[PDB]
């Protein structure tokens, strides 16, 4: 076919200096993506936690409805909106009657709230981990065709004809060589530099999400349908005792009462 | 019915590259690496004479070259009718030099630019790339194939004679500018004989001509002294054997 | 072994020309597949997600019945129509005595919206993941075959006999390997491309999914359950205060009967 | 060392045409028993998925004792007897007394399908996956095996001593690379073969056991417990009411019978 | 500095055989390791597993009572009394009145067997999993090394001073080259191996683990919360029902002893 | 370019020597880093898993009171407090009355205690897990990028100027040769090194978090509302016929009361 | 609390190998073994060219040495007054060489032996190796250091000029022996050459000698029709030039 004929010998002729320029930009115009799109969006995710890790620290002594409107003005302007929502709808609000009102007493968990304020939702979409955790091998796939291609330029070039022409053709295989081996370089450091700085951002993230669920989680204690079934039970015992107790005063009286009646018949005969 | 709603959890764990592939990358790289580097060791030992040569061949030529550049430089700088081809170390008369028929004599100039070029290349040769790399002076004759070979080649050896004489014949303006060991070198640096046969010129006139080259030592002959032989001192002028009023 | 030469004769006799060209052919095919089946596929369920997710914002201060109504009628002409079935089966109806009739007044949910409209079934399946997420290293493994086989090629064809039969030889190889190296390049390239497009899409389609299924989860208040066991706690306190008051009031009126009889009869003697 | 320059001996002494050989037979066993033990095994898995699910459907519209006896005759004779039995354990029949006798009326879901016939149980195991998944893996390393190997022997057979010999330890060496290659182009096909044909299988067979699991769950539905606890909420409402009904009714019927009495002694006075 | 130079003197003042030796003993001691400590351990645990499963199977049509005691000796001198503990402490016994004493009728499941009969605490623990699914690596790496050790000594003998030791240098560099790339097959070869055995391993472990657990399944059912909740909700609505007609027949009893009263006051006057 | 050829005479102006200096010195900063990091906390880890399943394991025979002061006392100054705080508010405890006031006779877990003692929070976050999983990876990598910038030093300082400058290079650039062969297999050595270390650290916690957590759901038995469920169906069907028994017990006393009074009644007369 | 332990599990999805190390690895070894292939098939190459340059030199010098002996073994054949020097390519005359004082011609025997040696040297160059390698034949002329340098250059250029013409002339037996083919080839080998005075151990009836030296091409020289001069056929005879009684 000499449309590839074409290709082959329009690309023999690259000057191979090319290359590696090629192989440097497109690196690092993937590390600036990197910096741009994970890692300080990485950091500001963290910053963000520790922040909320903080206020939510800040109001584990207080009362659960100032609890509740604090948490609501807390995540209700932020992107932590509708989790925060899911996991106040999966609270369990108990009311004591004090004062001829109903009032709060006690919010119960039903749920962790790492349901909620999941992993996903909060660093792994945002920060597009499914995708940046392939970019280091992204790196070394543009490392290797660069490499390859310098190197079969330097190859294509070498070719001593006589013995005389051997220190100019290896002077010039040694300089394509140079190019490839520069554009590897470069390639596979920039992965390497990405593969180290995404896996300590995400052990970061990962660590204080956990730190900021657990401050959540901390806030409110499960185990209310346990403790309602414990009352019913006691309930029930105690209603079949009072059953009986009614039974056995109800008797006293009406045996009293039908005494009054005949010694008040007696007196009026 | 009562299911536990804190249950053990596993977040997606992403697994590392697999430690042997990029071992075996290094691993292969590093053995590319070895075969470039010992092809280019192998490469350079086996041709490191060849090298060698050729680098004394290079500098052979420069020197050479550097030589014609001074003299031509000289010539200019001197007389304007010596012009030296540095090409293949030719010295040419072209205009001074041209030969009538029948004739081995020449005008003014000719005699002008030999007495003139004579001490510039005896100051070459005194030079260390002249005592390094510069053989005794060619003398070069040119004859035609047409008409008789013996008259011609006659002709050319008579030219020839005529000007070694008037190089070393008495009352003439060299040797009053001319000291015993001057004299002595030109001696011994001359070498008279010579003829060829060349059709590289579109003129038989051409060929009606004399040029001065020298040839240079060999890089293995390297200047042997034993080929050198010496000459008693100038004890009687020369005197020219040939027919000067014809 | 006569088999092996056979085939390496059948295989080498190839023209250099056709391994990139059928390197290129299949990974073109494979691409074209990719967004036919993955890429396409997943921007219209991401379309769909974002049209549901607004159509659903729309209802949130409807009536349940209404809402209802209209959740049912946005999914039967849809793919989601089993997935809203499970769902809505899944609800809990709250009745309610209005003007002598049980009508509804809340509608409930005892399991999340992401349990029935879940990322594999709404996801995973429509896009087959399971495959596609593999296409890199099948395209990259394309491409090393052609490289290893321009390079069998070439390797094949060297004549080593003499000095001129060398350089032909090293000439007719690098040719071989440069033909298939543009092959594995454009494979490399595409391998790339497809993981860059894959995981973008995969990262979109969760994160609207989760917010499809976070709109439905907002309908529907979940607790129903712990609300029931508290009011059958709060119901059985007060029906042993009951108990205690209707047995005084019991014994109090008659008391006033037996009263009210012994003054009768006294007036009547 | 005698010992390893011996094995050396050895493994360098065989003919170079039986590594390629050696590599191609045993990767074509491979892939044979995988085509064996994965691929028609999942091929099977998937009719027979799409035939219990057709005939699940078929039932769609039945008595829910009709189903339960088409789903044990469907059931408990094949592999999915098992399944089948926890899946009905799981499931809870509520029962009307009509005519005299207690029938069931509808039969409820306490827990998915799919934790039943889970996609461990009914694919990863039967096809094995924990192994089938690392095969490519394996075949590409026996292909890796063979290019050591083959490199070995062509560099064992590089030792002219004689300018005269050099041409033919050459052209061993092309020959034993052009062999090595051949089984490493090999092992890589197959892999990348046996990696498409598995993961498209896997998928499959998802996507089938998707449907089979929403097939059964389609037939029951779930939340039994929700409306249990809302009976009893209401019915403890309307116990307390209907006591307090019954003392009123008591106290009206004393009263009415004190009054009898009243007028039967003013009879007899 | 010199350090360098010193740590490279001693390093490659080794003979080359040595190297090889080394790799092929360090690879078969990890290679027995495998054996000791994963695959006759995994193949103990099988047939434990298939032991425990015929066990089980046994008791299939026995009591409750008789079942729950021959799991607890078949699980107390024995590695899964741990797991028999807590999945017992699962089990719900059903009491019923027989003979004036509370007898078990029948044993309820609330988990499924895998929740405490897990494939990390039976299989992945025992094994060391997490340790031995990285061995591969591991031997690969032990003959990278030892190549990357060989090519040094090889290169540190390889100095062709004159164009005459050219041949010979390079023909002993080729020999050092395949005194390395011996060791790295060897070691290749074996993480191959050991791979194979591992996975296949895993795939019997999970396969027979899996068996087992359903075979403890099977034995008892769930749903008892719900059956519980259904017997509640049957109680309250017989219950009302019956206080209603315990109402009615009380006031009718009551009315037929004042019509007795009264006839006998009559007779009496 | 110049650009290009500027930043190869800067890199390149480094002694070949600091490379394999610079790798070395690299490669042990992270060994010693993971040693301090990871090794180090992971023996502290498990040493402190072991000597707090020693003490439940102690605990095991107290009363309920008892065991809960030691488990918070164990905990409370420790970094597992967050977990033990957690998994107390998953407890329940079931009160009695024992001479007056209200006695904690039986704790009940309501979850498993690796819901919060979880691998998570207690190996893989403090270790860095998610970090240092990929170190022998970087190591690796940082192995391969100094054999490239070896190489580049060497090929860039080439001169082919004068014959004994081209056997200077040539040592040099042999020199460079085994100086990226060292730094290679030093930088492989320490990852597999890592990696095995690694890998037995986290089995091992793996192995004893899994045992700590068997420990303490040892203590608490679950399935305590199936209990309070089955309570509660007795006491409805004890509270029908205890009702039913009242009322037989009521009519037949009042019977008696009836009989005496028209006796009395009788004798007044 | 209110959801079930008998749920679904195992939702996680197998990761995906990373295939970029592996086409790293793979490229690597691919580029590799063209390294290894490329060195092996270079230091071949480069090896044979040498070797092949200094075998066609050796062929070479072996086919001169031969041709010497074999031009050397047919004088002796002749007559065994002809000196023959394979070790610097030169045929000299032992004793009929020799010159006196005033002398431009051989002696009988000295002419004799010029006529002889002649034919040899048509020989020689009619075949395969004369084809291939031989080239044009200078005469060096040598005198005494002593006495005036002009009479004697022009002595030895009148002997070198009275040796050519007994080659050339039409009264002497090669004229009339020759045809006009060998003629032709004589023109073409047969030349004038320089003049030395390499004279030593006060031997002046030997320094006065003249004699035929044997040059060859280079190795890397190329034959064309450039140097190939082509006389014109003889149309007329030749006289010499300079005449008895001089
Ligand atoms: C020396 C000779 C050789 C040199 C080459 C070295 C080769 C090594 C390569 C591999 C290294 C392996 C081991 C690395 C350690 C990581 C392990 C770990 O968990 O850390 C322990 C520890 C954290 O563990 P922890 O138990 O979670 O917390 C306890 C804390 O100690 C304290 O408690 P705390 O956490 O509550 O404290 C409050 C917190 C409050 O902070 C936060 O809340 C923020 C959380 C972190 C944000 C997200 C992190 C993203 C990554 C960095 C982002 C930008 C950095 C850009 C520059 C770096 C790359 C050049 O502050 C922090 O501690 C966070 C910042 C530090 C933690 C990260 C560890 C190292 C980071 C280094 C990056 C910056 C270096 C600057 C210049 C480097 C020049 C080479 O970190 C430290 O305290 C620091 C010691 C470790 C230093 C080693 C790293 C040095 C640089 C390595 C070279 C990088 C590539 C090579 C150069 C190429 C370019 C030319
Ligand atoms: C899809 C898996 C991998 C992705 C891409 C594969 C990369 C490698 C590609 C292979 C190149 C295939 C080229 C064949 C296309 C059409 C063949 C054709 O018509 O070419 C004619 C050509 C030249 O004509 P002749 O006159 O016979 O030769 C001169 C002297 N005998 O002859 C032949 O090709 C004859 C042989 C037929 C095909 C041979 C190759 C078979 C296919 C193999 C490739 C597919 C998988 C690779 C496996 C690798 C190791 C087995
Ligand atoms: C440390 C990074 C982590 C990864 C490392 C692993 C790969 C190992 C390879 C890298 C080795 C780097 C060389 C060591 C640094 C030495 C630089 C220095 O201080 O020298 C100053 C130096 C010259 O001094 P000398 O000539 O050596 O001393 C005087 C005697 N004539 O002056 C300079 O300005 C040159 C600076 C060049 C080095 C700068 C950094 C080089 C690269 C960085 C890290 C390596 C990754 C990059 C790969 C290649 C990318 C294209």
């Amino acid at each position: 076919m000499s449309w590839l004929n074409s290709i082959l010998v329009t690309l023999t002729s690259v000057e191979p200096y090319k290359v590696p320029v090629t192989v440097i930009v497109t690196v690092t115009f993937a590390f600036v993506c990197f910096i741009f799109f994970y890692l300080l969006r990485s950091i500001r995710i963290i910053y963000g936690l520790k922040k909320y890790t903080r206020s939510i620290n800040s109001i584990e002594k207080s009362a659960p409805e100032v609890q509740l409107e604090h948490l609501k003005s807390l995540f209700q302007r932020s992107e932590l909106k509708h989790a925060w929502n899911a996991f106040e709808a999966s609270l369990h609000s108990q009311y004591e009657l004090e004062n001829g009102e109903e009032k709060i007493v006690r919010i119960r968990a039903t749920a962790p709230s790492a349901s909620f304020f999941s992993e996903q939702q909060l660093v792994d979409i945002p920060l597009n981990t499914e995708f940046f955790k392939h970019l280091p091998g992204i790196l070394t796939g543009m490392g290797i065709i660069g490499t390859f291609y310098g190197l079969m330029i330097g190859l294509n070039h070498f070719d001593p004809s006589t013995p005389e022409q051997v220190s100019s053709s290896v002077n010039n295989l040694l300089r394509d060589v140079l190019y490839a081996f520069l554009g590897s370089a470069f390639a596979i450091f920039a992965s390497i530099l990405v593969t180290w700085l995404e896996k300590l951002s995400i052990a970061k993230s990962y660590k204080y999400l956990e730190k900021f669920t657990a401050a959540l989680d901390s806030l409110y204690d499960s185990g209310v349908g346990e403790e309602y079934l414990a009352s019913l039970v006691k309930s029930s015992n105690e209603s079949a005792t009072q059953a009986r107790h009614l039974k056995e005063s109800l008797v006293t009286d009406l045996r009293d009462m039908l005494l009054h009646l005949a010694e008040s018949q007696k007196i009026e005969n | 019915m009562f299911g536990n709603a804190f249950g053990v959890k596993k977040r997606r764990s992403d697994e590392a590259e697999k430690p042997f592939w990029i071992s075996y990358a290094d691993l292969m790289t590093a053995m590319m690496v070895l075969f470039l580097v010992v092809m280019v060791a192998s490469l350079s030992s086996v041709t490191q004479r060849i090298q060698r040569a050729e680098q004394g061949e290079k500098a052979r030529g420069q020197d050479i070259s550097r030589l014609c550049e001074r003299l031509e430089l000289h010539a200019r700088n001197v007389n304007k009718n010596i012009v030296v081809d540095c090409h293949d170390n030719r010295i040419s008369f072209g205009e001074a030099g041209r030969f009538a028929h029948n004739q081995f004599f020449l005008n003014a100039e000719g005699q002008k630019a030999l007495q003139d070029v004579v001490p510039l290349v005896l100051e070459a040769s005194n030079s260390e790339e002249g005592k390094k790399w510069f053989k005794q002076i060619v003398i070069e004759g040119f004859t035609d194939t047409d008409g008789s070979y013996l008259y011609n080649l006659h002709l050319s050896l008579q030219r020839s004679e005529w000007v070694m004489c008037s190089l070393l014949d008495s009352r003439s303006p060299l040797q009053k500018n001319i000291s015993a060991e001057q004299q002595l070198q030109i001696r011994k640096l001359f070498l008279a004989g010579g003829v060829s046969f060349n059709n590289a010129k579109e003129s038989k006139e051409a060929s009606r001509r004399v040029e001065l080259r020298m040839q240079f030592f060999g890089l293995k002959d390297k200047r042997d002294k034993a080929d050198e032989v010496d000459f008693p001192p100038v004890v009687n002028k020369e005197v020219c054997q040939l027919v000067m009023p014809l």
